[PDB]
Order: structure tokens, then C-alpha cells, then sequence
RNA sequence: AGGGGAUCGAAGAUGAUCAGAUACCGUCGUAGUCUUAACCAUAAACUAUGCCGACUAGGGAUCGGGUGGUGUUUUUUUAAUGACCCACUCGGCACCUUACGAGAAAUCAAAGUCUUUGGGUUCUGGGGGGAGUAUGGUCGCAAGGCUGAAACUUAAAGGAAUUG
């Protein structure tokens, strides 16, 4: 947050899970952060460039991490018809 | 699954589900056009009879009641209406 | 003692107290 | 000398990590207590109580002492550690290493009209350990920490000045009461609030930018 | 505390089971709770077969068998080198040896 | 039997949001369910939702963003006086800066913040945060 | 429903249920039944006066081995005989 | 009993770990050589190590021994690790795809040589 | 996106089908596996190899995105994947773990076998649960080769394959190595066949 | 209160054991056990878990009904049925895994959606004894059932797990 005159307070604004919009707490050890590489016209990965996906430990514990990343990766252009909205 | 189109289920899934548990419930029965031998006298029967339906002119047999779908006669032509 | 036989002991006692009290009315 | 053996420990000596919130942001596990000492040198420790636990054996009872120690600077960080040892001094020393490894941030907020310097908790929070339930409610200015002396000074070391408290269960169990309060304060950052609804670019973990300073 | 989920027996939706008598001590025990064992043995022995063959007309007769269903109570089974006692985690296994 | 259809509507939303589901189906889609949902969506707590018109009562498919923490009904619907809203706001809202005690008044269904502006109170329906 | 009625017209059931259930409270039961007025040899009063009738050497319970030096007093206002303690070292000599 | 302790066993295994192209299957040579490559504070222990080394050498002569890796067997075991066939078991010898698999082939927009054989319950 | 040269080539579908990578498990099915395609008679479910390939490429992109090759860890306890992981670590940094896992290789920072990987690759989640369980303690992503009945808890992007057969297990390890090398640029030509024989990653019983 | 009364068998009689043994073991054996008409109204009558309603994780099996499949076998190779196999489904008795969650724990798919405390409703409890006792009612032929205290006394009784 912040006080009446700018001066942002509440240090450490935390991350939110990509698949659930849920805060990844500082003690969540099941949560992971996936980095997937990019390619430029040659099939060679560009070092230092990633599409980053953060998943909370709740979905990973429920077995829905794999499915949620299929939806997440398909709609970012780096995947294909493996995932379908209509189940 | 945590995400899915609950508004447009596939026709395969709606086919398997119970009639009351589809997106909008509807009957899975139908009506037939029975070709009784002899006179044309086309008769309409339900998929589930609950009664021994017989033709108006020659009322021998057209279908027999059953726990589920009605059983048509041995010699008979039919088309779903 | 067993709760079963404390139930039995008290019932016998209530028999007599229902009988000695009948000697007066 | 420290000579750590951990990827996170190597980054601390290299100086690539300067704020402990950078550890909190990426949920990096802490397995070496010198990381907390290097990042947070201003934390203070104190022991609530020492109690003897005894094991029945073929020849007499085996007495050991349980040490409950709370660490943390008075600005936004606390850690709670519990350890048993056959000596009281050894348990207290070992109960400080555990306490530092579990340092967590507290989300402070205002009871209203945010003039500045958050003086209370942002939201209602609760923590349950065993039968003990500890509830914390934001309080106006000057009301202090309305709590029992054991719970109060844990909140004093958290940087919270004004708060209300309600307790349940066998609160005379000091170990579970502090564990229930430690859960409640840690939950202040797990509660999503409308001012945190904004999206973020999901920054890259420091373990990738500084991979050259790893073990290999 | 509750030792077992079934609590001794196989009664879930029966109400009453109309018990049977123990074959060793005549104790009454509900049939589901009983420890039924089936005893199927040859008519003579594994040792008398050698002498009952040549001393028999109708060579290789049948070697017939005896069939008997035995019921034991909880006490009679434990005392007879049967289902005696297991550990807390071994108690949950229902597979025969 | 079904006593209140709003409780089943809100409990299904809570159970859906606990698992992380982006959507949930609500039956049988009363009016006050729509009015309650419209307030939640006005403040950005649910998002889009869809009404399915079967001929009996209707169904609702609600798209759920991850912003919602708890929606609940208050049963019975107590009569809330104008000065007692601060009491209800105090008991069952997380903080003084966010959260709405949705109550039904003669001027439609609206949260306590809008009720204060209009200076009108009524019966309490529920809460959202 | 977690037990108790919640209906907005269920005030009588809740009020009567609480009234019936308060009789399990020792203080509520003792106060309304008037046990202090009809028992507890005082008349519900803090102090009372009487006449010493005997000097008693009541022996303490276990684990404890001593003699307590109590007295037997008959209340003036009621006439009931009660036992009272004479607390201090050597104060039984003033209450002959 | 004649069960040998870890001191007899670990030392015997360590010698074999690095002295295979060395001391043979004979105890007399074994004990005359172990005291030259390793120092032991007592003769009784030095005899047990040489006796167990002789015993473990014989087990090596007939197949490998689990937990023992000397210079000669690790290079031989890795030498056969690159062995590859010439038939190319994944290469086509004629492929047989069932009816359901045949539906997969054309669905992906790919043409393959297929010999469909029906399979039924 | 992709330059559209990463699609399933006709020769790739030869190896997948000749190795029977498309033959999934029996009617026992997990709801977390929509990769099933047109269940065959006799109960066998045919896996959509088109989904296997695209998922396999996604796994390879993640492996090539890790700054250090040695921070990848390949774990296989099954006897059919013990050879495959070792040679996967022959052509890639990918520090391997073949055989037992030694519970405490990711926690217990003082242990001899301590490793700190940024990604873990496992063959069978069911038999490799100990590796998967500890990865949930130190914020480590996990890539698995999941059959149609394999568990999917704490498992990130997974490659649907046939873990029952030895031909399918080794082929996926062979494939994954080939694409990660291509993404890194070691294999200069995308259309090159990588003459290294696919039966290199294939277990031998003697 | 009639009928019936084989078997087993409160009581009782006996043999034995025992320091004693009016018990356990053995042999007899009355009431009872069985039935008809009428009472009794209890039980660890237990799932020690009130009823109605909604939602929340996976898996197989089974019972009843239904649907589909050129599916297998018997009639009349051949149809329909019947019995099996595969898929789905509604309802039931349960079962396996896990812990999102709950619990003091044992454990629990409900004993979950309960300090982020409210779907509807019924009943019961308020430290351990005295005590389910006294007394007064009411029901029963009786045995007894239901309702049900107080004086007094006490600092612990009690639940689940831990190590001996
Ligand atoms: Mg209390
Ligand atoms: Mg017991
Ligand atoms: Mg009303
Ligand atoms: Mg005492
Ligand atoms: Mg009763
Ligand atoms: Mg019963
Ligand atoms: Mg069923
Ligand atoms: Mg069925
Ligand atoms: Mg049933
Ligand atoms: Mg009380
Ligand atoms: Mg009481
Ligand atoms: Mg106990």
C-alpha cells in the first residue's frame, strides 16, 4: 500500500499464481517458476529471454499444474491444439 | 480441470449424461411411424409404450410394454418421426 | 463393583423399602 | 569464517542479494542461519520459557529442556524457534538458529485515514495450533498491543504497535499459543486485498541472473 | 478408542445376523463375526495312501476327500495358532496368506 | 428442502473459489442472486457471468477471477437500522478500507457504502470480500 | 443449522431454552433456590455471633499431621451449632 | 562365528578398488603384499584382510561382485555400453497400425505406409 | 511462436509408432489426462502422438532455458530408463541419478549426494515419488514422462508416453536429448537426422 | 391364561476341583425355550454419529432398473428373448488412495465448506460423587417404566496418544 502522500509502504509486494491469481507466500516451498525459452527464426534459443510462469503450491499439490500450464502455454502462442477449452 | 466451457459442453459429453443433468434437460425418447401390415393406416407410437398399442382398423398388435423402450412387433417397418 | 450389580443391589433395596412402607399404609 | 555450501549462501557473500525481501519475493528456502545474520543484523532474540520434558526408562527418567525463543528486528520481521536439549544453555543457543531460519514478514496496515507509518495490521488474521486459536484485529492509534505478556512481546518484536487479540483453547500451553500467533502474523501476506489486485511482470529469480556465482 | 472400522465383523446393512455356534467351545457368535475355515483333506493320509492302494480292489480307486466348514470364536481362534494377533498396520490387510 | 437459493448460490461460489476454479454453475438462478452477483461484479470480485434460460428457473455460469476471498449470506435477514450498519460492518468485515455488507433496502439491493450515501437501510442479505 | 433455531420469529424458543438450561449452573441454581436463606447456617450474612460451647482438637487431613484447635459455637440468631476455627499460633487461650 | 567386521571388509574392498592389476588369488602372496601397500598396526588384522582379499578375488573371477569397481571392469563395462545393432530395430522391416491408430495418422495430416490389421474383443 | 519447422516430420512419426509410444494404459484412466485419442478395442487407449510431440518440444525449450546445463537432473529408478538417463547426461550436462535416490538429496544440505537443480526430469512419477516429493520442498520444477494412469501431483509439463515398453521409454529420452541439443545450437541443422543411433538409449538384459 | 413340551437349560440336585468353591468342568434337571390371546416398552435398541437440502478429490468392484454396441454362446447355423462382454447412466450396501479441509488425537468424503464464526429444524449436556437415589405424581397384574431432587462430600474424575 501507501500512505496519504505517495511514499509507498508495505514492503515486498508479492507474486501471484498465474493459474489462480493467488499470492505465493514466502514460505510456500511447493510453488515453482517455469522459464521457457524463445526462438528467433533459427530454432536456437536466445539466452536470457524467457516466458515466465509461476504456479502456486496449491495447484501443484492437486495434480492440476500440468493441465494449467497447457492452457497457459497455448494462449501465449508457444503451444498448439493439445489443449481445448471445451472438455 | 479448473477451467472449461461450462456453456458449450461437447455433444459427446451431453450424450452420456443423464437427461436431467444436461445443460438444459430434455427427453431422450421419440415417436415412430409404424407400418402395420395390410392397410396403410399409419400409426404413431411412443418410444416407451406402457400399453399394447394397436391399429385403428386391424387391432392385433403394434408394440408391447416393457420396463424401458417398447418392443415392436415381429413383422413391422418403422421410421423415427 | 460392577454397574450391573449395583443396579441389581439397588433394585432389591427398593423392593424392601416398598414393602416395609406398606406395613403402615 | 562461514564458507557456506548453498547457492543462496554463495549469493550473499558475493553481495548479489542485499535485501531479505528479495528472498521473500522468490520464496527461496533458507538453510543457513548466517544468511539471516548477514541480511538482518538488527534482530533481537529472547526466551519466553524453559520447560522440562522427561522420558520414562528402565532406570529413572531422562530429563530434557524445551527452549522457546523468538527472534526478529522491531521492523517487520519475526522468527520462532523451538528446540530440546539435555542442557538449558545448549537448547537456547540451538533455539536461536531455528528461530532465525523461520523469519517471516508481517504486513502492517492502517485502521483508517492512512496518515503514514502503518501502525497496525491490514486485515483480520487468525492462526490455530493444536487447540489454541489466536485472533488479531487492527486497532486504532495509541491502543497498544492488547495481548497477554507472552503474545504481546512477540508482537512487539514484529513492529506492530496497535492490535487487538482474542484467544481460545488451552492458552496456558505456551508453545502452542506462540505457534498459533506465529501463523496469524505470517498469514498477513497470504490475504489478497484490493490494493494488491494489480498485475506484475513476474521478475526473474536471482538464482538465474547470477548463475556464474553458483557452485560450478 | 475404536480399534477397527468394521469393529469385529462384516455387518453393514444387516441389523441382525442369526449367530452360529463355535465348533470348539460351543460359544455363540454372529456368523459374519465368525472366523470360518474350510477343511478339505484326503480320506486317509499322505502316509496311508501307500498301504491302502495295494490292499484295495478297484486299483487306484478314487482317493476321496472330506469336506468340512469350521467356525471358531475370537477366543478359540487365537488359542489355536490361527489369526492370533497382528500389528496396527498389519491389521488392515484382508488378503489371505 | 431448499430453504434459501442465495446460500446455495454463494456456497457454491465459495467452494469453487477455494479450489481455484475459473467458473461455476449456479442453480436455480433467482432474481436476488443476479442482484447480489451484480454488486460483486461491479466491484470486480467475480467478473462476467451468464444466465442460462431453461424454462423452469434458470441457471447461472459465473466466471470467477481469483480476487474473491469469501462471499456469504446472513440468515435470517435481520432488520438493520441506519445506525446499526457500523455494527455489522465491524463484526464480519476484514478491515475498514475494503469489504461490503450487501443489504436489501427499499431502494434496491446495494452495499453498505452506497446505502450510507443514500441514507437508507433495510434488511441484511450478506457480505463480500 | 448447527442446532438452535435461526428463524426471525424464534425468539421464544431461544429464550425458553436458555431459561431451562440455566438450572445446570451452580450459581444460578443456588441463588434462585435460596439455599443461603434456608441453609448455610448464616442467614446469608457475612458475619455472625454466637456462644462457645466446647474446645475441639480436630485432627487435620492427609497428608498432614497436626491438631487444629477449633471451637464449637451456637449461633445467637438461629440456634445452630457450628464449628469455627481460631486462626493464629496460641489464640485458643483467649477463647476459653 | 567367522563373520568378519567392517574393518576387515572395508579395507579388503578398498584394496581391490585400486589394486586389481596387482595381488593374485593366493593368500601367501596376498599377505606378503598387503603389508607392503598398506600399514596395519597388528598381524592378526593384516592376516584377516589378506584372507578376505583372497576370498573376494575368487568371487571376481566368476562374474562381477556388487559394490566392487576396479580399473579393469569399469572400462570393460563401459566399453560394451556403446554397443548398437545394425538391424535398426526402429527401422521398418516391411508398419502395422490398428484401425484406431490409422485414424490418428490422417488426423495429424501425415502420410505413412500402413498395413491395417483389425483387432477385436 | 514457432517457425513452423518444429512440426511432426513424417520420419518422427515412424519412430514413435514403430516404438509403440502411442499404446497407453488400459481402461484405468486418470481424469488429468486428456491426451487419450480414440480408445482402441481390447481396452488399450491410443495416445495422441501429436500432443506428445508438442509437449515434448515445450519440455525441451524449458531445459534449454536453464543457464547451466549441470543444473538439470535426470532421475530414473526403473530398469528400462537407467541406461537412457545416463546417455542423456552424456550429450548434455544434465547431472544424472540412475538407481536409488537416497532420500535427502535435495534437503539435508550436508549430505554427500546433495544436489541443487533448477529442474528435475523423471521417467515414472509412480516409482520416482521420493524424488518428486523432495522437489516440492525446495521449489524445484519437475518434468515427467507420464503414462495415461500415472499420478500427476507436483508434476509440471509432462510427456505422454508408453512407460510400459522399453522401446517407448528410451525413444523419448533419445528425442528429448536431440531437441535440447538443437535448441542450444550444437546440432546446426534442424533437418539433420542426428546420425547417433536411436537404439543408443535402449536397455539390454544380459 | 390354554396348547405343546423333542432339544438346550436361570433354579435345584449331584460328582469333581479347591484352604474354602453355594463358581468356572461333569451328570441330571424345573421354569423357560415353541405356539395362540393379552401384557411388559427395556438393550453396548451402536454407525456409541438426529432429519431434510446444496457444494467440494480421485478408483475399481458389486446389487436393482434403463440405454447403446453388425459384440460371444444356446433355439430354428440363423431372429426376438436368456445368460455373458464392452461403454454410459440413475438409485443402494459398502470399499481403496490422498489430505484441499477438519480434529486433542485416534481418525473423518464427512466428524469437510466452523474466529473469513449464520441453509432449515428437533433433541440433549454444563467438574467428580451422593444419584438415576429419596420424595410426589403417572403407567403396569407384577417385575418395573417415565418424570425426578436435596442435604452432604470432594480437587480433581475423565478423553486420545507418548516412553517405560
Ligand atoms: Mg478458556
Ligand atoms: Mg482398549
Ligand atoms: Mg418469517
Ligand atoms: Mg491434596
Ligand atoms: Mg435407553
Ligand atoms: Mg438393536
Ligand atoms: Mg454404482
Ligand atoms: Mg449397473
Ligand atoms: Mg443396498
Ligand atoms: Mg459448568
Ligand atoms: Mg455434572
Ligand atoms: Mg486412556
Amino acid at each position: 500500500m501507501e500512505n496519504d502522500k505517495g511514499q509507498l509502504v508495505e514492503l515486498y509486494v508479492p507474486r501471484k499464481c498465474s493459474a489462480t491469481n493467488r499470492i505465493i507466500k514466502a514460505d510456500d516451498h511447493a510453488s515453482v517458476q517455469i522459464n521457457v525459452a524463445k526462438v528467433d527464426e533459427e530454432g536456437r534459443a536466445i539466452p536470457g529471454e524467457y516466458v515466465t510462469y509461476a504456479l502456486s503450491g496449491y495447484v501443484r499439490s492437486r495434480g492440476e499444474s500440468d493441465d494449467s500450464l497447457n492452457r497457459l502455454a497455448q494462449n501465449d502462442g508457444l503451444l498448439k491444439n493439445v489443449w481445448s477449452y471445451s472438455r | 480441470v479448473l477451467v472449461q466451457d461450462l456453456l458449450h459442453p461437447t455433444a459427446a459429453s451431453e450424450a452420456r449424461k443423464h437427461k436431467l443433468k444436461t445443460l438444459v434437460q430434455g427427453p431422450r425418447s421419440y415417436f415412430l411411424d409404424v407400418k402395420c401390415p395390410g392397410c396403410l393406416n399409419i400409426t404413431t407410437v411412443f418410444s416407451h409404450a406402457q400399453t399394447a398399442v394397436t391399429c385403428e382398423s386391424c387391432s392385433t398388435i403394434l408394440c408391447t410394454p416393457t420396463g424401458g423402450k417398447a418392443k415392436l412387433s415381429e413383422g413391422t417397418s418403422f421410421r423415427r418421426k | 463393583m460392577r454397574a450391573k450389580w449395583r443396579k441389581k443391589r439397588t433394585r432389591r433395596l427398593k423392593r424392601k423399602r416398598r414393602k416395609v412402607r406398606a406395613r403402615s399404609k | 569464517g562461514w564458507v557456506p555450501v548453498t547457492k543462496l549462501g554463495r549469493l550473499v557473500k558475493a553481495g548479489k542479494i542485499t535485501t531479505i525481501e528479495e528472498i521473500f519475493l522468490h520464496s527461496l528456502p533458507v538453510k543457513e542461519f548466517q544468511i539471516i545474520d548477514t541480511l538482518l543484523p538488527g534482530l533481537q532474540d529472547e526466551v519466553m520459557n524453559i520447560k522440562p520434558v522427561q522420558k520414562q526408562t528402565r532406570a529413572g527418567q531422562r530429563t530434557r529442556f524445551k527452549a522457546v525463543v523468538v527472534v526478529g528486528d522491531s521492523n517487520g520481521h519475526v522468527g520462532l524457534g523451538i528446540k530440546t536439549a539435555k542442557e538449558v544453555a545448549g537448547a537456547i543457543r540451538a533455539g536461536i538458529i531455528i528461530a532465525k531460519l523461520s523469519v517471516i514478514p508481517i504486513r502492517r496496515g492502517y485502521w483508517g485515514t492512512n496518515l503514514g507509518q502503518p501502525h497496525s495490521l491490514a486485515t483480520k488474521t487468525t492462526g490455530k495450533c493444536g487447540s489454541v486459536t489466536v485472533r488479531l484485529i487492527p486497532a486504532p492509534r495509541g491502543s497498544g498491543i492488547v495481548a497477554s505478556p507472552a503474545v504481546k512481546k512477540l508482537l512487539q518484536l514484529a513492529g506492530v504497535e496497535d492490535v487487538y487479540t482474542q484467544s481460545n483453547g488451552k492458552t496456558r500451553t505456551l508453545e502452542n499459543t506462540l505457534k498459533a500467533a506465529f501463523v496469524a502474523i505470517g498469514n498477513t501476506y497470504g490475504f489478497l486485498t484490493p490494493n494488491l489486485w494489480a498485475e506484475q511482470p513476474l521478475p526473474v529469480s536471482p538464482l538465474d541472473i547470477y548463475s556464474d556465482e553458483a557452485s560450478a | 478408542p475404536k480399534k477397527r472400522a468394521s469393529n469385529g465383523r462384516n455387518k453393514k446393512g444387516r441389523g441382525h445376523v442369526k449367530p452360529v455356534r463355535c465348533v470348539n467351545c460351543s460359544k455363540s457368535i454372529p456368523k459374519d463375526k465368525a472366523i470360518k475355515r474350510m477343511a478339505i483333506r484326503n480320506i486317509v493320509e499322505a502316509a496311508a495312501v501307500r498301504d491302502l492302494s495295494e490292499a484295495s480292489v478297484y486299483p487306484e480307486y478314487a482317493l476321496p476327500k472330506t469336506y468340512n466348514k469350521l467356525h471358531y470364536c475370537v477366543s478359540c481362534a487365537i488359542h489355536a495358532r490361527i489369526v492370533r494377533v497382528r500389528s496396527r498396520e498389519d491389521r488392515k490387510n484382508r488378503a489371505p496368506p | 428442502t431448499r430453504s434459501s437459493v442465495l446460500a446455495d448460490a454463494l456456497n457454491a461460489i465459495n467452494n469453487a473459489e477455494k479450489t481455484g476454479k475459473r467458473q461455476v454453475l449456479i442453480r436455480p438462478s433467482s432474481k436476488v442472486i443476479i442482484k447480489f452477483l451484480q454488486v460483486m461484479q461491479k466491484h470486480g470480485y467475480i467478473g462476467e457471468f451468464e444466465y442460462i434460460d431453461d424454462h423452469r428457473s434458470g441457471k447461472i455460469v459465473v466466471q470467477l477471477n481469483g480476487r474473491l476471498n469469501k462471499c456469504g449470506v446472513i440468515s435470517p435477514r435481520f432488520n438493520v437500522k441506519i445506525g446499526d450498519i457500523e455494527k455489522w460492518t465491524a463484526n464480519l468485515l476484514p478491515a475498514r478500507q475494503f469489504g461490503y455488507v450487501i443489504l436489501t433496502t427499499s431502494a434496491g439491493i446495494m452495499d453498505h457504502e452506497e446505502a450510507r450515501r443514500k441514507h437508507v437501510s433495510g434488511k441484511i442479505l450478506g457480505f463480500v470480500y | 443449522g448447527k442446532g438452535k433455531p435461526r428463524g426471525l420469529n424464534s425468539a421464544r424458543k431461544l429464550r425458553v431454552h436458555r431459561r431451562n438450561n440455566r438450572w445446570a449452573e451452580n450459581n444460578y441454581k443456588k441463588r434462585l433456590l435460596g439455599t443461603a436463606f434456608k441453609s448455610s447456617p448464616f442467614g446469608g450474612s457475612s458475619h455472625a455471633k454466637g456462644i462457645v460451647l466446647e474446645k475441639l482438637g480436630i485432627e487435620s487431613k492427609q497428608p498432614n499431621s497436626a491438631i487444629r484447635k477449633c471451637v464449637r459455637v451456637q449461633l445467637i440468631k438461629n440456634g445452630k451449632k457450628v464449628t469455627a476455627f481460631v486462626p493464629n499460633d496460641g489464640c485458643l487461650n483467649f477463647v476459653d | 562365528g567367522r563373520v568378519r567386521t567392517k574393518t576387515v571388509k572395508r579395507a579388503s574392498k578398498a584394496l581391490i578398488e585400486r589394486y586389481y592389476p596387482k595381488l593374485t588369488l593366493d593368500f601367501q602372496t596376498n599377505k606378503r603384499l598387503c603389508d607392503e601397500i598398506a600399514t596395519i598396526q597388528s598381524k592378526r588384522l593384516r592376516n584377516k584382510i589378506a584372507g578376505y582379499t583372497t576370498h573376494l578375488m575368487k568371487r571376481i573371477q566368476k562374474g562381477p561382485v556388487r559394490g566392487i569397481s576396479f580399473k579393469l571392469q569399469e572400462e570393460e563395462r563401459e566399453r560394451k555400453d556403446q554397443y548398437v545393432p545394425e538391424v535398426s530395430a526402429l527401422d521398418l522391416s516391411r508398419l502395422n497400425v490398428d484401425n484406431q491408430t490409422s485414424d490418428l495418422v490422417k488426423s495429424l495430416g501425415l502420410k505413412l505406409p500402413l498395413s491395417v490389421i483389425n483387432v477385436s474383443a | 511462436s514457432l517457425p513452423a519447422t518444429f512440426d511432426l516430420t513424417p520420419e518422427d512419426a515412424q519412430l514413435l509408432l514403430a516404438a509403440n509410444t502411442h499404446l497407453g494404459a488400459r481402461n484405468v484412466q486418470v481424469h488429468q489426462e486428456p491426451y487419450v485419442f480414440n480408445a482402441r478395442p481390447d481396452g488399450v487407449h491410443v495416445i495422441n502422438v501429436g500432443k506428445t510431440w508438442e509437449k515434448l518440444v515445450l519440455a525441451a525449450r524449458i531445459i534449454a532455458a536453464i543457464p547451466n546445463p549441470e543444473d538439470v537432473v535426470a532421475i530414473s529408478s526403473r530398469t528400462f530408463g537407467q541406461r537412457a538417463v545416463l546417455k542423456f547426461a552424456a550429450h548434455t550436462g544434465a547431472t544424472p541419478i540412475a538407481g536409488r535416490f537416497t532420500p535427502g538429496s535435495f534437503t539435508n544440505y550436508i549430505t554427500r549426494s546433495f544436489k541443487e537443480p533448477r529442474l528435475v526430469i523423471v521417467t515414472d512419477p509412480r516409482s520416482d515419488a521420493q524424488a518428486i516429493k523432495e522437489a516440492s520442498y525446495v521449489n524445484i520444477p519437475v518434468i515427467a514422462l507420464t503414462d495415461l494412469d500415472s499420478p500427476s501431483e507436483f508434476v509440471d509439463v509432462a510427456i505422454p508416453c508408453n512407460n510400459r515398453g522399453k522401446h517407448s521409454i528410451g525413444l523419448i529420452w533419445y528425442l528429448l536429448a536431440r531437441e535440447v541439443l538443437r535448441l542450444r545450437g550444437a546440432l546446426v541443422d534442424r533437418t539433420q537426422p542426428w546420425s547417433i543411433m536411436p537404439d543408443l538409449y535402449f536397455y539390454r538384459d544380459p
